[PDB]
């Protein structure tokens, strides 16, 4: 397994899974329709219509008549201070016409021993009663062997002071106190006839994306099929197969005051392989013959006689100096040479290659001459071409 | 000398369609005393068609394809080696080349290489299982219909620079004429041992023995090219022995041969550039274009149409072409451009088509 | 003047004559043959034809149908291509009898003037002109032949008469010494000549932008040649010397990632190197379902993969513009603009590649590569193809 | 794009879901969008039945066409069924609401984006011309018990009642009989009450739902005035069984049902739809369903008595329990749906895009 195909193994199931990711998202936070009213997955209800029997809509008032027929915990804490200790509750009320000074009544809830160097419960106690003369309340938390207040309910009958533990000075007429306020399936995915992965699913029936919890593999079937319809699933019963398979003939598309024609649409009332062909002849290409025989390779016959035909057109050139340039030609073009170095090898082959030839019609003269001529351009050394014409004179003789 | 040709409109009809014909052609390969037969063809409408003494146009066969946009340009004849029987070849804009059996009145087989139209279908005279094919794709390919393959393509990168017209063989089967809008007259052989061994090799092709394709012997060299004889388009070319006689819009035939008078034509090099205007013909009235000449098996004469109707024929047995005695023909209902015209084996029958849908015929007396 | 028209009549009754007996023996070979008439079916479309001369009444026969065939696409003439193209004293044989003596700048005129450095080739289709010639300038009886053999061996070897006996052999050393006591008396690509100068504002080398390369017959301890990379690895990414500019590696130079290993194999490190070697990807022509003809591809391959190469015919701009002109009739422009100097245009050359086409979505792309100076085209893939599927890249 | 890409892409999921969760399903587009749907009690019967249906337009540059067009149902057996245009009438503008008379089938009265509303007869064929309004608007309904009263409102501050019994045959436009005026914003939906004809109800901007009595001689003071939810209120609808019980639809993403009898009290909220409600309609075959739509593309059908009962995870994961149905079948805005008095659980819908569904949900579900 290639990184490649591997990586195009996760981009071809990441793009269609990453809109289902982005579908999963919208679908539970904005669903279409409801899953449980579909029949061929309707297990997920639970329920019936018994009690519309004796139920009445006139009667509901009387239902919810009968239905109309903070628990701040201030606990304390230890003390600060060189026993029993008490809370009170200061409320501060409006000025009236007749009075001159504010109403105050101190309303101790309840006493706590606790340890120095218990909890008083208070279910709801202020006591405003809602009738605008509540202007303020405070919480005081009094301590013995030390007492102060803390703005614990707002103005606007809301929470000024956090949860936790907390502290408070102390001031008579250091010491201190505190307190502790409360309120099996098997994904065989195949991509172009090829395994390019075999696993087994974790759960039996969970989906992969979906993550619904169905307990039939019918149901699961359906919805794959149905439901997340970038892919064609195709399972059998096989521990269970699930050939997933992406859909290459799925219609992404739009698929969906201003002026348009009338429709008439009704769904339900009572329920490779292409032909190929040659490049230069353009006849049908038999399935036979498709990898071998590759051609565009074995570069062709025309441009040889190309070759031929310019440096035969040349005029100031000889018989056997067009000869040995042809040959040279055919020999570079027969086997292509690109680095310098293997030049030095390149004449190794000429005479390997075509030096029976040069035999044949007598070109050896010109063909030292060439073997000059390109070491005039510091291709190949001197020793290498004392060498070479030595080989070949050698196979000559 | 006299025109001494009795030559009187025996027939004019006129289909039922109205759509300019293309294309007409007689079944030479035909034998001896048989009732004649010929076959033309319009757009998407081909028509064979009887012939008898009386003017008695007897229709025998109608085909027309499926896709009425095929526009259809040629026909040819040919008889086969084993069933002896005729074969119709016809050709289209659509790129398909298919082939008609009369008696089994079906497509036998049909054969697609080209990328746009078949200009013209040519037979090799000798073998008659070669089928040359000229079209519109600056190249011209030959096919073998015995073993149904591909034999070879006369074209490349020396080919046509434009739309190729027509060509022709000569009449031993040794060489090919080709011509078209890019002002050259390109020679081909067919002689060498190259192609020789291509077509004994095409011969002895078989898919279902070996597997394996066919490898397609291009031609990308012609044995000789000019580009002086002519200046407009060459709409047609034929052999006449060892010499070209070819056409153009400039409305004149030109009789002429590659090299010197001396150069032999079987010794010409790929780099002979001179030329020898051996004469001329002279005639009006033929800007359209594609149109054609034809002649007779024996080539005792030829026949040419004009876009008026006002047919010419003149000889060819007779010495000094440039001052040959020519022949016209003219009629007070032919008010339609000809598009070319036809001959039986021997020189007694000529049909002849038009734009407006018509068929002339004539007959000697 | 006109003695040729008594000689065009023997010439025309000898063709009259030639073609008169081919026509006899033509007719001899037809007369063996015995084929069978035509026979009608008895007389769904109909079909009527008329008669305008009277006498003749109208003749009817039923229509025939005919089977259809697959229609494909217009496809003009081509022919394939893997390299490149461009379109715009005798002194005789040494092995001959008729040799005469030539001195050994005139003897090897035509070999210096015909051969080309950057191909290894004579008259080669992408260098039209040589460069200099100071380039390949440097620091018993005797026929004219061997006078001038010996002029040359002598002049490579600067009398080191051993080496020319062991060559010649003919001539022995103490003869061959005798003798010589006896004897003494975003441009293109473009080689520029200042070997007195140095590189300065007026070589055209700064001028293109461009740095040169090997084949410049400047000081080697210069600085505006380009040395080859020092990366072992395959060197295919942005941290390479060679990827940052548009040129590929060198053969000689680049002798760390391994482009002078022998070349038989194609299992290399380096994966720069491909348009050099060739080793492109077996691609396969059909028919598009979008426009016209298509490419496909066999193998997989990877992102930034080398895919294939571009080729056609190198033109100038103006004939490209013309050309173009002369397209826009038939509405087929397959042009390809490679720099200022030179463009390609592959109408009547080219390979597979060619035939992709062009979309919003591109999944491959080009980009030009200057590969020992020759400024080539490189088609390589922009995501990770399939087989069998179509290609596609913005022109 | 990419969000109409993906509301599309839904559409063809539930194009593909639709044969497992309806008994029929009819998709039809007109030749403009419509902002009004009604089904008609005429009925014809000759496999496929057929019925009638009244429709509105919203056209540019072009006459707009109040539609009674025709549909074919299949009652209890077999796959044929057709959409068909009976009569177009000419109308003065667009269509904003339009209502026909229980009691008289034959009068539909429409509205008009300009103050002249107007009142037509097919039977005949403005037939009865109306004024008194300075402006547009959405309200509009006949009285179900007595003959010829007809309540509209618009947005100028004003709810007009017309009596067109007492008018002649020659006098064609009639005057407001009685123009009733308390709230201070634009009132956006007032309705007769059905089984007693001497009030009505209405919901305005002010944060106020706000009961009028009729025989009181005040045409500034309701009989009762309740704030209803914490944004604007949109529209409204009486339980056609029942007297006393109501419900509301409000711009705070809320149903809501409410009682004649205590109006302080709200007796349950509704919060599935997740946008402005624009349309809730009580069913005419059952008593404890109810019914809502507005731009969230979706619409929802509730049980009433499905309310507060326990149920799986899995099945509480979806959603609440009272949640009967969401068809989605729609790709634009809800504009209007209805209820079919003669047949069980079908509905038709209209939509903004040229899109008119017809359907019915499965009988497994409700049972
Ligand atoms: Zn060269
Ligand atoms: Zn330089
Ligand atoms: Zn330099
Ligand atoms: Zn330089
Ligand atoms: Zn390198
Ligand atoms: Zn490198
Ligand atoms: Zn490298």
């Amino acid at each position: 397994h290639v990184q490649a195909d591997h990586e195009l193994f996760l981009q071809a199931f990441e793009k269609p899974t990453q809109i289902y990711r982005f579908l999963r998202t919208r679908n539970l936070i904005a669903p279409i329709f409801l899953h449980r009213t579909l029949t061929y997955m309707s297990h997920r209800n639970s329920r019936t219509n018994i009690k519309r029997k004796t139920f009445k809509v006139d009667d509901m008032l009387s239902k919810v008549e009968k239905m109309k027929g903070a628990h701040l915990q201030l606990t304390f804490t230890g003390f600060f201070h060189k026993v029993t200790l008490e809370v009170l509750l200061v409320k501060v009320c409006h000025k009236k016409r007749k009075d001159v000074s504010c109403p105050i009544r101190q309303v101790p809830t309840g006493k706590k021993q606790v340890p120095l160097n218990s909890l008083a419960v208070s279910s709801n106690e202020f006591e405003p009663s809602n009738s605008h003369m509540v202007k303020s309340y405070s919480l005081l938390f009094r301590v013995t062997r030390f007492v102060a207040q803390m703005t614990v309910f707002d103005k606007n009958r809301r929470l000024q002071l956090l949860d936790g533990e907390y502290e408070v000075a102390m001031q008579e007429m250091g010491p201190t106190l505190q307190f502790t306020l409360r309120w099996r399936i098997f994904y065989q995915f195949l991509y172009n006839n090829n395994t390019r992965q075999q696993t087994e699913a974790r759960d039996d029936l969970h989906c992969p994306w979906c993550t619904l919890n169905c307990r039939k593999l019918y149901s699961l079937l359906k919805h794959l099929k149905l439901c997340h319809s970038r892919f064609i699933f195709n399972y059998v019963y096989h521990p269970a197969r699930i050939d997933v398979s992406i859909n290459e003939c799925y219609d992404g598309s739009y698929a969906g005051p201003v002026k348009r024609t009338p429709i008439t649409h009704i769904l339900v009332c009572r329920p490779h392989n292409r032909l190929y062909f040659h490049s230069d002849t353009c006849l049908p290409l038999r399935p036979q013959e498709m990898e071998v025989d590759s051609e565009d390779e074995k570069d062709p016959e025309w441009l040889r006689e190309k070759t031929i035909t310019q440096i035969e057109e040349f005029s100031d050139v000889n018989e056997g100096e067009k000869e040995v340039m042809k040959l040279w030609n055919l020999h570079v073009m027969k086997h292509g040479f690109i680095a310098d170095n293997q030049m030095n090898h390149a004449c190794m082959l000429f005479v390997e290659n075509y030096g029976q030839k040069i035999i044949k019609k007598n070109l050896c003269r010109n063909f030292m001459l060439h073997l000059v001529s390109m070491h005039d351009f510091n291709l190949i050394s001197i020793m290498s071409i004392d060498k070479a014409v030595t080989k070949l004179r050698e196979m000559q003789q | 000398k006299k025109c001494k040709y009795s030559f009187k409109c025996v027939n004019s009809l006129k289909e039922d369609h109205n759509q300019p014909l293309f294309g007409v052609q007689f079944n030479w390969h035909s034998k001896e005393g048989d009732p004649l037969v010929f076959a033309t063809v319009g757009s998407n409408r081909v028509t064979l068609y009887e012939c008898h003494s009386q003017g008695e146009i007897r229709l025998l066969q109608s085909y027309v394809d499926a896709d009425a946009d095929e526009n259809f340009y040629t026909c040819a004849w040919t008889y086969d080696s084993n069933t002896s029987h005729p074969l119709l070849a016809v050709a289209g804009s659509r790129g398909i080349i298919r082939i008609i059996n009369p008696i089994t009145m079906q497509c036998i087989k049909h054969y697609v290489g080209h990328g746009n139209a078949i200009n013209e279908l040519k037979f090799h005279p000798r073998d008659p299982n070669l089928l040359l094919s000229v079209s519109k794709d600056h190249a011209l390919r030959l096919w073998n219909i015995q073993t149904d393959t591909l034999v070879a393509i006369f074209g490349g990168v020396e080919g046509h620079r434009d739309e190729v017209l027509s060509a022709d063989y000569d009449l031993l089967g040794e060489k090919i004429m080709s011509c078209g809008m890019d002002h050259s007259l390109k020679l081909w052989r067919i002689n060498s041992k190259r192609m020789m061994n291509a077509i004994k090799e095409s011969y002895d092709y078989n898919p279902n023995k070996t597997n394996r394709p066919f490898i397609s012997q291009k031609i990308h060299f012609p044995d000789f090219s000019t580009r002086d004889i002519h200046r407009n388009y060459v709409d047609c070319v034929r052999w006449l022995g060892d010499l070209i006689l070819s056409k153009s819009c400039e409305n004149a035939i030109v009789c002429w041969k590659p090299g010197k008078m001396e150069d032999d034509i079987d010794k010409i090099k790929p780099s002979e550039s001179n030329v020898t205007i051996l004469g001329r013909f002279d005639y009006s009235q033929c800007d359209i274009w594609y149109m054609r000449f034809s002649m007779d098996f024996w080539q005792k004469m030829l026949a040419l149409g004009n876009q008026v109707g006002k047919l010419y024929v003149w000889d060819l047995e007779v010495e000094d072409p440039h001052k040959a005695k020519c022949t016209t023909l003219t009629h007070h209902k032919c008010g339609a451009a000809i598009r070319q015209t036809s001959f039986s084996r021997d020189s007694s029958i000529l049909i002849a088509v038009c734009d407006d849908a018509s068929i002339w015929r004539w007959d000697r007396l | 003047r006109l003695q040729a028209n008594m000689g065009a009549k023997a010439l025309y009754v000898a063709n009259f004559a030639k073609v008169q007996e081919k026509t006899q023996i033509l007719n001899e070979e037809w007369k063996k043959l015995r084929v069978q008439p035509v026979q009608s079916m008895k007389p769904l479309k109909k079909c009527t034809i008329e008669s305008i001369f009277p006498g003749f009444a109208s003749q009817h026969m039923l229509m025939r149908s005919l089977n259809t065939v697959a229609l494909v696409p217009i496809m003009y003439s081509w022919s394939p291509l893997q390299q490149n193209f461009m379109v715009e004293q005798c002194t005789p044989n040494i092995d001959g009898p008729n040799a005469k003596s030539v001195q050994r700048e005139q003897s090897l005129h035509s070999f210096h003037t015909l051969f080309c450095r950057r191909c290894f080739k004579y008259d080669c289709f992408l260098h039209p002109f040589h460069a200099t010639p100071n380039v390949y300038k440097r620091k018993v009886e005797w026929t004219g032949a061997e006078e001038s053999l010996f002029r040359v061996f002598h002049g490579t070897y600067f009398n080191n008469f051993c080496s020319i006996a062991r060559l010649l052999g003919t001539k022995t050393c103490k003869q061959v010494f005798q003798f010589a006591v006896k004897e003494s008396l975003v441009y293109n690509y473009q080689p520029c000549d200042h070997p007195d100068r140095p590189c300065d504002s007026t070589c055209p080398c700064i001028m293109t932008q461009n740095f040169c390369e090997k084949f410049c017959q400047c000081n080697p301890d210069c600085q505006n040649r380009f040395p080859g990379c020092r990366c072992k690895t395959q060197c295919n990414t942005k941290q390479c010397p060679c990827y940052l500019a548009v040129r590929e590696c060198d053969p000689d130079l680049c002798l760390t990632c391994g482009a002078s290993e022998h070349w038989d194999c194609k299992v290399v490190s380096c994966k720069n190197c491909s348009i050099q070697r060739g080793l492109k990807k077996h691609l396969l022509l059909a028919p598009s379902d979008v426009a016209g003809w298509g490419t496909f591809i066999k193998e997989s391959v990877q992102k930034n993969e080398f895919i294939s190469e571009y080729c056609g015919e190198l033109i100038s701009q103006d004939e490209a513009d013309r050309r173009g002109k002369v397209y826009d009739k038939y509405m087929s422009s397959f042009l390809f603009n490679l720099n200022n100097d030179f463009v390609v245009d592959a109408t009547r050359k080219g390979n597979k590649i060619r035939f992709a086409n062009h979309s919003v979505n591109p999944n491959c792309y080009a980009k030009v590569v200057m590969v020992n100076g020759d400024h080539r085209i490189g088609i390589f893939a922009k995501r990770a193809i399939q087989a069998g599927e179509e290609l596609f890249f913005d022109y | 794009a990419v969000e109409e890409r993906v509301i599309n892409e839904e559409y063809k999921i539930w194009k593909k879901n639709t044969p497992f969760l309806y008994d029929l399903v009819m998709t039809h587009a007109l030749e403009w969008p419509s902002l009004t749907a009604q089904w008609l009690p005429d009925v014809t019967r000759p496999d496929f039945s057929i019925h009638r249906l009244v429709l509105g337009t919203h056209t540019s540059d072009e006459q707009n066409h109040l539609v009674i067009a025709s549909v074919q149902l299949p009652n209890d057996d077999a796959v044929s069924g057709k959409i068909e245009i009976e009569i177009k009438i000419n109308h003065e503008g667009e269509v904003n609401r339009a209502r026909y008379m229980p009691q008289n089938p034959c009068i539909i009265a429409t509205k008009t984006p300009s103050s002249d509303v107007l009142v037509f007869d097919y039977t005949k064929h403005p037939d009865l011309r109306l004024r008194g309004h300075q402006k547009e608007g959405y309200g509009l309904s006949w009285n179900p018990n007595l003959s010829g009263h007809l309540l509209s409102a618009s947005d100028d501050h004003t709810i007009c009642l017309w009596d067109i019994s007492a008018v002649p045959k020659e006098g064609k436009v009639v005057d407001a009989k009685t123009i009733f005026t308390g709230h201070t914003a634009v009132v956006e939906d007032v309705s007769w009450h059905l089984l007693h004809e001497s009030l009505f109800g209405s919901v305005a901007d002010d944060q106020k739902l706000m009961i009028w009595d009729t025989r009181s001689n005040n045409t500034s003071k309701p009989s009762h005035s309740v704030d209803a939810h914490t944004a604007e209120v949109n529209c409204l609808s009486f339980n056609p069984y029942s007297e006393f019980i109501l419900a509301t639809g409000s711009a705070d993403k809320t149903v809501a049902l409410w009682d004649l009898r205590n109006l302080k009290l709200k007796l349950h909220s509704f919060e599935s739809h997740k946008d402005e409600i624009f349309q809730v309609q009580w069913s005419p075959h059952n008593e404890t369903i109810l019914a809502s739509s507005g731009t969230d593309r979706r619409l929802n059908v509730w049980d009433l008595s499905k309310i507060g009962e326990e149920q799986s995870p899995e099945d509480a994961e979806d959603g609440p329990p009272e949640l009967l149905f969401i068809h989605g079948g729609h790709t634009a805005k809800i504009s209007d749906f209805s209820w079919n008095p003669n047949e069980p659980w079908v509905i038709c819908s209209v939509s903004e895009d040229n899109i008119m569904q017809v359907w019915q949900m499965a009988e497994n579900i409700y049972n």
